[PDB]
C-alpha cells in the first residue's frame, strides 16, 4: 500500500491488510476517527498531522514501514522492495550477479575489532549487517519504528536475505512489545516468501517493567517466538554478544529451529547476568559466574555448532546459506494456527 | 537379592517418591494458602485415572524423584486428557534438565493421539545453575506450544508466583487461567525489576491477577480459590473437540420447539430510545441452550462479550457487541480478545454466532497512537479467514465499518438476519431501519426478535455439513 | 579484551584438531591406520570441509572436544555431502551422548537438505561408563537410518574394528565397504565366541565379502576403499527426489566392431561357457562399470554403469560361476542391489542366462523359498523402467524372476540364441531351443541380432525417461525376510 494522501475511516482497512504500507511526508494521513470527531467526543482540538501524520505511523504506532521524502522517494523504495521479493509463494525470488570475494578483506577483518572490550561500550550493529550483505547493502524496514531492533533485506551472492538483528546503538536492544511486533511479522512475511533469515543476535532479553507489563509484553513480545518456531525457511544465527535468557531463545537459537548457529568469542550465553548471583545465594561468586560469559558451555552441549573468528562470519553465512537451498521442513496440519494477539 | 526384595524396594521408591514428597510439600505450599501439585491434579482429573510417566526421574550428578514436575495422562469427564503440575517446593518450580523431560514427553503423547494438554503452572522459570540448558528446554517446550497451535486445545493454570519461561509458554496455549491472591505472572519479579531499573513496585500491581485480567489481556479468567479455576478448565474442555480433526461434544438439550415467553421477551429488550441502552446478556442467554454459557475474558474489554454455549446440544461460540459497557463499540483490546477467541474457534470449528450492536470505533489520540489500525483489524481478519459457519443477528446499531466486522455477510457469514431496530447504514449524522441493507440482500432475513431462537438454530443445522474452501500458503501475513 | 577472546578462540582450536590429531597419528600409527581427518580430507573435495560441533564435550567430571567422532559436510565431485569419522584414539571411539548427538545433528541436516550422509567408522563399540545412555544414542542414530532408508544414499565406512552396536548403523545404511587387513566387523567378539578363533576368521574383510554378503566392496587400502565411495555417489541422485547426474558421451551412432563381437560372442556348443561381462562392457559407456558385491555370489553381476551418459543399473546371470543360477545368495544381493535402485529412480538393465535354481537340501533347509522370492518381489514393485536383453537360457522360474515381461519390465528383447521354456532336455521325461514362441505370443517384444543390443537399449532408455508408475496405497509391503 502507498498511502498518497488522506485515509481515513472505510479508507484505512485494505492497506492494513497488506503487508506493507509507504507513506509520503507532507501529503499523507491516516486515522480511524477524525480530528473533527475528537473534538466533539474527546474535547481535544488535534490536527491531522498530530492524530495520525506520517511521523506518528512510523515512529508511534507502526501503521507505516516507510516514509518517503516525497512521492519519487516513495515509489522507489517500493520499487526497490519488490526487487527481493518473488512473485508469489511458489516462484522463486530473483538471483542477482555477485562481486563477491572468496578471500578475507579488510572489510572482513573490520569485525575482529568492532566489538568493545569493555561490557559498557557498544556498537553499531549495522557495522556487522554491512560486512555480511553483497555491497554492504540493505532495504531497512520500520526503520524509524523501535531501532533497538533491525529488520532488512539484502543480498549474499546474490540471492535475497531477511536480516533480523538487535541494535545495541538504541535502548540496549532489548527486546519490548515494539521490537517484538516489528520483527515478528516481518519473519512471518518472510517465511511466507521462501526467503532465509539470517539474524544477528546480542540481546539482555525481554525488558521489564510496569509499562511493558501492563500493555502485554507476555502476549505481545512472545509473538517473535511463534514467528521463529513456525517459520520452515533456513535460518542462520550469528551471536555477536550477548545472549540471555528469553532473548537468546527467541533469536534465532538452535533449539527454536535454526538451521546453522555460529558464535563469536564474545558470545556470552546464559540465563541471566549480575542478576543470578541473588535470586541464587539469598562477589568472588560473581567472577565464578563466567563460567557463562562465553559461548563455551553452549558449545559444549552442542547448542552453538560453530565458534568462529569474527572475521570468518561473512564466508561462513554464505556456505551455510548455500547449503540450505534445498531445505525442505514439514508443517502441522490445520487451518491455520492460533498466534498471540 | 530376591525377587520379593525388589518388589519391595519399589515400593519404597514409590512411597518416598509420593507419599513422603507429597507431606513436604503439602506442609510449605499450605502455609501460603497453595494446593500441591499432585492435589491439583487429583481436582482436576477423573478419580482413578492418572496414569503418572517419569515418577523415578532425576537429574544426573539432593536429587529429588521427579526433578520438581509431575506428569502423565487421565481422563476429564470421560475424555483423554494429558497434564504436566508443577512443584514450586522444588527449586522454586524450576526447570532443570529431567524437568523438562517430562514435559517434552506428555506433549510429545498429546501431539501422538490427539488430546488436550493441561499445564499447571506454579514457578520461576529455567533454572539459572542449569544455564543455556534450561533455556533449550523451554525453549523446547514453547516449540511444541507454537506446532500445537490450532491442533490440540491447550490450557495453562496459572496457580503462583510465574515469572520467565513459565510466563512465556502459557502465553502460547489457548487460555491462561489465574487464581486469586497467590498467582503472579510477570517476565521478571519485583525485587529483579527494582535492582535492574530501580523501579519499586509490589508483586500484586507488576503481574497480580486483577492486572492480567482487567488491564493486560493475559488471563482469560480468574478463580476466586484454586478449586474455581479448575471448575473453569473442566467446564471449557466440555465444550471443547479433542484435537481439530475429531467432532465436539453433542449434548442432550430440552430446548422448546415453540415460541416460550423468553422467546418473546426479546421483543421488547431494545428500548425505544436511541439514548437508552440494554443488557446483550439477556439476548444471549435467550438464545443459549438453558441460557447458560463460559464467558472468556469476562473482565477485559468489556463493550464485548466472548463466550461458549450450546444450541440444541451443539457447541456455539458467542462474539457479542456489549452496550451495557461503552455503548458496545469496538477499541483496541475489544478487537484483540475478540480476534483471537474467533481464530481458535475456527481452529477448532465451532461456529460462530454474533449478536451485532455496534456503533463505531472508540476515538482518540490513545487508541490511534497505540495502533487501531494495525490492532483493530486483526478482528477483520479474523471474521474473513474464519471457514466455520457464521450467523450474525443484528440488534441495533449497524454503523460503518463496525457493521463490516462484526460478521456481516460481505466478511464471510453465511446467515445474516436483522431485527427491525437494527440501523444498518454508513453513519449516523429514515435510513435508521435494516430495509436498504434487505434490499439489496446484505441482510438475508428482517426478523422479530421473539424469533431469533428458532431462526439460529435452523441456521446452525443447516450449516452443519458446510464445508469451505482455503488459500493454498504456508501461513498467511496476519497483523501482528 | 576482544582480542584475548580471539586468542583463547585460536588456541581452543589449535589444541582441537592440531594437537589432537598429532595425538591421534602417533596411536593410529601403532596399527597402520589414518586419523579421522585424514579420511575425511581424503574423502571430501580440497577446502569444501565445514566442521560442526568441534568444541563439543561431554558432561561428566579428561574431556577432549569432539568426544571422539569429527562430523561435518563438504562436497564431493562438487555435491553437497555430509560426514561423521570416527576417532578411534578418543576413548577408543566408543559413542556416548555428546558423540551421538554430533552424528545425530549432522544426520538430521543430510535428512534437511537431501543429500548422501557417508559415515566413517572406527569404533570400540559403546562407551559401558555412560551405561544406558550409550544404546539410546545408538538406537536414535539407528533410527534415523531406517527413516532415511531410500531417502537419501547412505553410505558406511569399515576402517577399523566394529562390534556390538556399532555394526547396526552400517547395516541399514544402503552400501558397506571395508578395508583389508584394519577393519572387522562381529555383533559378538572373538574373545566370547568361549571358542578357538581369531577376529579375522570371525568377521574379517573376506568373510563380509565372500561369505556373509554384508560387505559391498573392499578396499586394498584407505585411499581404495574411499575412491570406491567418491565413484558409487558418482552415479546416483543426491536424494529420491532430484536427478542423477548426467554426464557427457562419445557413443557411436552406428554399428562398431565391439558391437559386432556380440555376434560371436555365445558359444556354438550349449556346454560352453563365455563372461557375461563381454556383454555387459559392451552395452556401457566406455566399457566401464562398478560392480556391487563382486567377491559375493558371482553367478550374478550387479553394477553401476552409464547409457548415453546416465546412470543404468545392471544385473546379469554370469554363466562363469555355477552356470549362472540362481541361489540364496544371489537372489538376496540381487534383490537389494534392485530395490536401492528403484528406491533413487535407477532403471535397471538386466541380462538373461539363467537355466534355473542350485538344487540341494541346503538350499532348501536354508529357505531358498522365501529367500529366493525376494528378487521376484524386487523386480515385481520396482516401477522404474526395467530393459531386458535375453542372451541364452531362459528356464522356468529363474526366467519368470529375472526381468521377464510379465514380472514388470518394458520392454524384453532376445537374442536368436534364447532358449524361453519351462524345461530344457528333461522334459521328454529346436523346439524350444528360440524364442520364437515367447515371441508368437508377446512375452518378448523384440527379436534382435546380438549386435544391435546396444543400440536398442539406448533408444528403449530413451524413450522410458518420462515413465511413471502409480504405486499401492500402503504403509509399506511385507516383502518375506
Ligand atoms: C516458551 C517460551 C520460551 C522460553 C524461553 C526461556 O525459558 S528463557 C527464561 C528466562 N528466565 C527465567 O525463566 C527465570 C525467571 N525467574 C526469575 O528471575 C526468578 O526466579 C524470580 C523472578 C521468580 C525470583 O524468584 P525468587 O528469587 O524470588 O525465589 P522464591 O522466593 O520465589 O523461591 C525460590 C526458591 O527457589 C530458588 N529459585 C527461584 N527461581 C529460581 C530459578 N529460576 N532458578 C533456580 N533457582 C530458583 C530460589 O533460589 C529459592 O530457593 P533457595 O532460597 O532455597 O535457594
Amino acid at each position: 500500500s502507498l498511502i498518497m494522501g488522506p485515509c481515513a475511516g472505510g479508507s484505512v482497512y485494505s492497506p492494513a491488510l497488506t503487508d506493507f504500507t509507504v507513506m509520503v511526508k507532507d501529503i499523507s494521513y491516516m486515522f480511524v476517527t477524525g480530528p473533527e470527531v475528537v473534538s466533539a467526543v474527546m474535547g481535544e482540538q488535534v490536527t491531522a498531522e498530530q492524530l495520525g501524520g506520517p511521523a506518528v505511523h512510523a515512529e508511534v504506532s507502526g501503521n507505516a514501514h516507510y516514509v518517503g521524502d516525497d512521492e519519487q522517494d516513495a515509489i522507489s523504495w517500493v520499487q526497490t522492495l519488490l526487487g527481493y521479493l518473488p512473485p508469489n509463494n511458489l516462484d522463486p525470488a530473483p538471483v542477482y550477479d555477485h562481486d563477491c570475494a572468496p578471500g578475507i578483506t579488510e572489510a572482513d577483518l573490520a569485525l575482529d575489532t568492532v566489538i568493545p572490550d569493555s561490557e559498557q561500550q557498544v556498537y553499531d550493529m549495522a557495522d556487522v549487517i554491512t560486512a555480511v550483505l553483497d555491497d554492504g547493502d540493505y532495504l531497512e524496514i520500520h526503520p524509524d519504528f523501535a531501532r533497538n531492533i533491525i529488520c532488512a533485506l539484502g543480498r549474499v551472492e546474490g540471492h535475497s536475505v531477511a536480516v533480523v538483528a538487535n541494535q545495541p546503538r538504541h535502548l540496549a536492544g532489548v527486546l519490548d512489545i515494539d521490537a517484538s511486533e516489528k520483527a515478528a511479522r516481518f519473519i512471518r512475511f518472510c517465511d511466507s516468501f521462501n526467503i532465509p533469515v539470517l539474524t544477528f543476535m546480542d540481546v539482555p532479553g525481554y525488558l521489564p517493567g510496569v509499562g511493558q507489563e501492563h500493555q502485554g509484553i507476555i502476549r505481545r513480545g512472545i509473538k517473535l517466538f511463534y514467528a521463529y518456531a513456525e517459520s520452515t525457511v533456513p535460518k542462520i544465527t550469528v551471536i555477536t554478544r550477548k545472549a540471555y535468557g528469553g532473548g537468546y531463545a527467541v533469536m534465532g537459537s538452535r533449539q527454536i529451529g535454526a538451521d546453522r548457529v555460529m558464535a563469536w568469542p564474545t558470545a556470552e550465553i546464559a540465563v541471566m547476568g549480575a542478576n543470578s548471583a541473588v535470586p541464587i545465594l539469598h562477589n568472588l561468586v560473581d567472577d565464578y559466574r563466567r563460567r557463562f560469559g562465553n559461548p563455551y558451555e553452549a558449545a559444549a552441549h552442542g547448542y552453538v555448532d560453530m565458534v568462529i573468528s569474527p572475521s570468518r562470519t561473512r564466508y561462513e553465512v554464505a556456505r551455510a546459506l548455500a547449503s540450505l537451498r534445498n531445505k525442505r521442513q514439514a508443517r502441522p496440519a490445520r487451518k491455520h494456527g492460533n498466534i498471540p494477539l | 537379592t530376591s525377587t520379593a526384595d525388589r518388589i519391595a524396594d519399589l515400593a519404597a521408591r514409590h512411597e518416598e517418591a509420593v507419599v513422603l514428597a507429597e507431606k513436604k510439600a503439602a506442609d510449605r505450599q499450605h502455609l501460603k494458602g497453595k494446593l500441591t501439585a499432585r492435589a491439583r491434579i487429583d481436582l482436576l482429573l477423573d478419580p482413578g485415572s492418572f496414569v503418572e510417566l517419569d515418577e523415578f526421574v532425576r537429574h544426573r550428578t539432593p536429587r529429588p524423584y521427579g526433578d520438581g514436575v509431575v506428569t502423565g495422562h487421565g481422563t476429564i469427564d470421560g475424555r483423554q486428557v494429558c497434564v504436566f503440575s508443577h512443584d514450586f517446593t522444588t527449586l522454586g518450580g524450576s526447570m532443570g534438565e529431567a524437568f523438562g523431560s517430562k514435559v517434552v514427553k506428555i506433549y510429545d503423547f498429546a501431539m501422538s493421539v490427539g488430546c488436550p494438554v493441561i499445564g499447571i503452572n506454579d514457578s520461576g522459570g529455567a533454572r539459572i545453575q542449569e544455564g543455556v540448558m534450561s533455556i533449550a528446554y523451554y525453549t523446547e517446550l514453547g516449540v511444541r506450544n507454537v506446532h500445537s497451535s490450532g491442533v490440540i486445545p491447550q490450557i495453562s493454570l496459572i496457580m503462583g508466583p510465574c515469572a520467565g519461561g513459565s510466563v512465556y509458554s502459557p502465553a502460547l496455549t489457548d487460555f491462561t487461567v489465574m487464581v486469586k491472591d497467590i498467582s503472579y505472572m510477570f517476565v521478571t519479579g519485583p525485587e529483579v525489576v527494582s535492582a535492574v531499573m530501580g523501579e519499586q513496585v509490589t508483586a500484586e500491581q507488576l503481574g497480580g491477577p486483577a492486572v492480567h485480567a482487567e488491564v493486560s489481556g493475559n488471563a482469560h479468567y480468574v478463580g476466586d480459590d484454586e478449586q474455581d479455576a479448575i471448575s473453569w478448565v473442566q467446564t471449557l474442555l466440555g465444550y471443547l473437540p479433542p484435537n481439530n480433526l475429531d467432532p465436539a461434544p453433542v449434548y442432550d438439550h430440552d430446548c422448546a420447539p415453540g415460541i416460550t415467553e423468553a422467546d418473546l421477551a426479546l421483543d421488547t429488550v431494545i428500548p425505544d430510545s436511541e439514548q437508552q441502552v440494554y443488557d446483550m446478556a439477556d439476548v444471549i442467554t435467550a438464545v443459549l441452550d438453558d441460557g447458560d454459557y463460559l464467558e472468556i475474558h469476562p473482565d477485559f474489554a468489556r463493550n464485548i462479550i466472548c463466550a461458549l454455549g450450546r444450541v440444541e446440544g451443539h457447541s456455539v461460540a458467542v462474539v457479542a457487541n456489549q452496550p451495557r459497557h461503552l455503548a458496545g463499540v469496538l477499541d483496541i483490546d475489544a478487537s484483540e480478545k475478540a480476534a483471537r477467541f474467533i481464530r481458535f474457534c475456527d481452529s477448532f470449528n465451532i461456529p460462530v454466532l454474533t449478536f451485532m450492536d455496534v456503533p463505531g470505533y472508540l476515538p482518540g489520540v490513545g487508541q490511534e497512537h497505540q495502533g487501531i489500525i494495525r490492532r483493530g483489524i486483526k478482528l477483520f481478519y479474523a471474521y474473513a479467514e474464519s471457514t466455520v459457519p457464521k450467523i450474525t443477528v443484528i440488534t441495533r446499531k449497524a454503523y460503518g465499518g463496525g457493521y463490516a466486522v462484526m460478521g456481516s455477510r460481505q466478511i464471510g457469514a453465511d446467515r445474516v438476519m436483522a431485527w427491525p431496530t437494527a440501523e444498518i447504514a454508513v453513519m449516523g449524522a429514515r435510513f435508521g431501519n435494516p430495509y436498504e441493507a434487505a434490499a439489496h440482500g446484505y441482510v438475508d432475513m428482517v426478523i422479530s426478535p421473539s424469533r431469533t431462537r428458532y431462526e439460529v438454530a435452523r441456521a446452525l443445522a443447516s450449516l452443519r455439513n458446510k464445508r469451505q474452501a482455503r488459500p493454498a500458503r504456508k501461513h498467511g501475513n496476519i497483523p501482528l
